[PDB]
RNA sequence: GAUGGGGAAGCUCCGUUUCAAAGGCCUGAUUUUAUGCAGGCCACCAUCGAAAGGGAAUCCGGUUAAGAUUCCGGAACCUGG
RNA sequence: GUUCUUUGUAAAGUGCCUUCGAAGAGUCGAGUUGUUUGGGAAUGCAGCUCUAAGUGGGUGGUAAAUUCCAUCUAAAGCUAA
RNA sequence: UUGACCUCAAAUCAGGUAGGAGUACCCGCUGAACUUAAGCAUAUCAAUAAGCGGAGGAAAAGAAACCAACCGGGAUUGCCUUAGUAACGGCGAGUGAAGCGGCAAAAGCUCAAAUUUGAAAUCUGGUACCUUCGGUGCCCGAGUUGUAAUUUGGAGAGGG
């Protein structure tokens, strides 16, 4: 025969124990493969002349790129595939609806040999 | 004509996954010549070769995933049968055949005979 | 032998004991939300001879009902047509409240399946009514064959299509001289001695 | 205008890519009648309200 | 409306009749159909009458 | 009053019923003794547990078989119980109105139990 | 304009802090503590709504056929860690 | 047409004597309102008010009382062509 | 103090379900006016269109609280007829069924209300196993505020 005090006059929701998931079957059978890795964030180079301009001159490499990639994504994948250290990454989103990369490397790598490497020029 | 998923079939993951890591590569090259030069049709056989070889592997993972669920309640979605909602829905040939006793007791005394009109 | 008892004593509804009953519980049901779940029949004897059975996925909901006419919507009371159609008050709408009932009910367990209903109180601003409702993917009742009827999916909403009891009273269906008009489907019934039937070879 | 949503671009993009006159070697193919393309969409003529 | 010497006529076509006109050119098919599930019935059924 | 409660449910605790435990072993005692004994309905002896249950109780009150009843103070559906002093009264039962379906659930082996 | 609730045969309406048990900030506990537990803190209670209102922080020179306070060079600042 | 299990001191059906024979209420029904119907002192439906019985109740197309008769058995429910 | 019950909650709890489309046909709600009446209000158009809710391959209805007044038939549905009939109707315009009969097709049943009381005999779920569109065992639970067997009116039950 007692009772509890409440200096409060307030009632508010016991925080009872929230349980986690246990699930008996997993939400989907397999896991999705990466949806975007480094083959599908670089499509294919950019041969404009003006392209092959700042090639030459700012060491800059110019990449059509996928529309759902970010520079975080860019810098990656060029230094995952072109054994290559990145500087600033530039993007726009070009009149055709295609994503274009203005990626400069570094004052070590030279623009031109990595691309006659990849094969243009 | 490229790859045949009969051949794969015989192969790992790991052989499957540097497979389909070289063709990405030679998809790029190719992706610079076509561009490099007029026409290059080649990039379709290797299109091709690269959905193959991930067909054979989610199959791979697909039979794997079900012989782990292997003949026990709860299955995933993506892997019960798809029939269509509406059969998915209302009742199985069991729960659709029970038969309180009353009605299986009549049944039993009184079914249909079969009976003929000549003598 | 309990059920016969409950079943004379319920109908003794203007004795003291039942109508203290009637204001209790009026005061509680009207202090609940308009519909809720009942835990438990107040009428047991009515649910069961109406078809609830103590076992799992048998539910029970208890409703509020506005009570009174149907108002005409109308703004500002114009119908624009003639006299005959200028009543806005006093029009009465041939659906019962029971049935609007089980209609919001089952508009809010749409999962489950309208069995049946019953009156349980009334004040002059609501009546209150309990409604059975049967959970047709549970087990039990896909199983019990003698309720599995309820899980072939001609019986969704069958209170919006008035196949309850006061869905059928209120349709007019039952036998007679006097159901003529809607004996099988009031509309049916029109259509078809409003069809022209014509056959190849005629006068 | 020229501080534009993506959805807008979008659109704009794929009119661009619409907005040329037919492959030539549509007309020489079996059982063609595609003598011109139809669908053109110039920007004094006709608005494609976005 | 009324003219010479003819019969009163109660003609019932005051309304959309032409939505509910019913015409049985199904009549020998749907004759067809019903021997059919007749001698279907029969073959399913049994021996029975 | 509870000292008088506390002598009716010890002698109805003496007489509480069987549970599943119980049950089984007797069915075991029932099988072994149609088989060696052949003796349907003399295996095992007579039990002496309290009957539950409202329309059983009903019943048994109505035959004049019941020689004590015990009803809840307790259910909220009212109607079930209100009419059973008139009839223990009508039959010559004697009847007691104890606090506690609970306790009656509690003796016989389930939650609830309104009667006994 | 949701929710809670209430209306409405219903499409939906009201209303946005309400007749709601409408949550989180930290602390210890510590090297069983995962984050529970001994505690104490708070009361308000969605979301949308302004390329002219509020608002963290950049300038110069040069450069293209056509881009630039966005690129190059140089010189700075803010935020977060 | 074949083959394996006989589940079964289980279940069902049939005759005579006797004692019983539970049968659905805010419902039926009535008054009023409105709507509807070929339905006419009110065919059905609905709202409000009143509200039953048990050898009873409904129906028997002119309202009412009295006496009879005939025929079904509501207010719970499933079901092919 | 400890452990129950009742009621009520919360959980990204385990497992499920509802939504929307289509909408010719179907079940309902809601609901006009044009028009006809040589005007027009009742009426008619029409218990229609439009609006809303809800289903299936058909739906609904359905095994009498029926029809009848017969020497009595006997669930429902549909066709031929009854019938432009009885009846309604500013008895004006107009509206307007049903029983019998002939045929197609045929099919019958289930609950509640009963103490099993010498034995909740019933059921979901979880787990282990298996000849796994389900079965057996074991364990929590639901449930006697009544789950199974038995009986539904044509009958039927308890005894002998």
């Amino acid at each position: 025969k007692a009772l509890k005090v409440r200096t409060s006059a307030t009632f508010r929701l016991p925080k009872t124990l929230k349980l986690a998931r246990a699930p008996k079957y997993a939400s989907k059978a397999v896991p999705h493969y990466n949806r975007l890795d480094s083959y599908k964030v670089i499509e294919q180079p950019i041969t404009s002349e003006t392209a092959m301009k700042k090639v030459e001159d700012g060491n800059i490499l110019v990449f059509q790129v996928s529309m759902k990639a970010n520079k975080y994504q860019i810098k990656k994948a060029v230094k995952e595939l072109y054994e290559v250290d990145v500087l600033k990454v530039n993007t726009l989103v070009r009149p055709n609806g295609t994503k274009k990369a203005y990626v400069r490397l570094t004052a070590d790598y030279d623009a031109l040999d990595i691309a006659n490497r990849i094969g243009y020029i | 004509a490229g790859v045949k998923a009969y051949e794969l079939r015989t192969k790992s993951k790991e052989q499957l996954a540097s497979q389909l890591v070289d063709l990405k590569k030679e998809l790029a090259e190719l992706k610079v010549q076509k561009l490099s030069r007029p026409s290059l049709p080649k990039i379709k056989t290797v299109r091709k070769s690269i959905a193959c070889v991930l067909t054979v592997i989610n199959e791979q993972q697909r039979e794997a995933v079900r012989q782990l669920y292997k003949g026990k309640k709860y299955q995933p979605k993506d892997l019960r049968a798809k029939k269509t909602r509406a059969l998915r829905r209302a009742l199985t040939k069991f729960e659709a055949s029970q038969v309180t006793e009353k009605q299986r007791k009549k049944q039993i005394a009184f079914p249909q005979r079969k009976y003929a009109i000549k003598a | 032998g309990a059920y016969k008892y409950l079943e004379e004593l319920q109908r003794k509804k203007q004795s003291d004991v039942l109508r203290f009953l009637q204001r209790v519980r009026v005061w509680e049901y009207r202090q609940k939300n308009v519909i809720h779940r009942a835990a438990r029949p107040t009428r047991p004897d009515k649910a069961r001879r109406l078809g609830y059975k103590a076992k799992q996925g048998f539910v029970i909901y208890r409703v509020r009902v506005r009570r009174g006419n149907r108002k005409r919507p109308v703004p500002k009371g114009a119908t624009y047509g003639k006299p005959t159609n200028q009543g806005v008050n006093e029009l009465k709408y041939q659906r019962s409240l029971r049935a609007t009932a089980e209609e919001r009910v089952g508009r809010r367990a749409a999962n489950l399946r309208v069995l049946n209903s019953y009156w349980v109180n009334q004040d002059s601003t609501y009546k209150y009514f309990e409604v059975i409702l049967v959970d047709p993917q549970h087990k039990a009742i896909r199983r019990d064959a003698r309720y599995n009827w309820i899980c072939d999916p001609v019986h969704k909403h069958r209170e919006a299509r008035g196949l309850t009891a006061t869905g059928k009273k209120s349709r007019g269906i039952n036998k007679g001289h006097k159901f003529n008009n809607t004996k099988a489907g009031r509309r049916k019934t029109w259509k078809r001695q409003n069809t022209l039937s014509l056959w190849r070879y005629r006068k | 205008a020229a501080q534009k949503s993506f959805r807008i671009k979008q659109k704009m993009a794929k009119a661009k890519k619409q907005n040329r006159p037919l492959p030539q070697w549509i007309r020489l193919r079996t059982n063609n009648t595609i003598r011109y393309n139809a669908k053109r969409r110039n920007w004094r003529r006709t608005k494609m309200n976005i | 409306a009324i003219s010479k010497n003819l019969p009163i006529l109660k003609n019932h076509f005051r309304k959309h009749w032409q939505e509910r006109v019913k015409v049985h050119f199904d009549q020998a098919g749907k004759k067809v159909s019903r021997r059919n599930a007749r001698a279907t019935r029969a073959a399913k059924i049994a021996p029975r009458p | 009053d509870r000292n008088t409660a506390a002598e009716t449910f010890k002698l109805f605790n003496k007489y509480r019923p069987e549970t599943a435990a119980e049950k089984k072993e007797r069915l075991t005692k029932e099988a072994a003794a149609v088989a060696e004994g052949k003796s349907k309905q003399d295996a095992s002896p007579k039990p002496y547990a309290v009957k539950y249950g409202l329309n059983h109780v009903v019943a048994l009150i109505e035959n004049k078989k019941a020689k004590l009843v015990l009803i809840a103070n307790d259910v909220d559906p009212i109607e079930l119980v209100v009419f059973l002093p008139a009839l223990c009264k009508k039959m010559g039962v004697p009847y007691a109105i104890v606090k506690g379906k609970a306790r009656l659930g509690t003796l016989v082996n389930q939650k609830t139990s309104a009667v006994a």
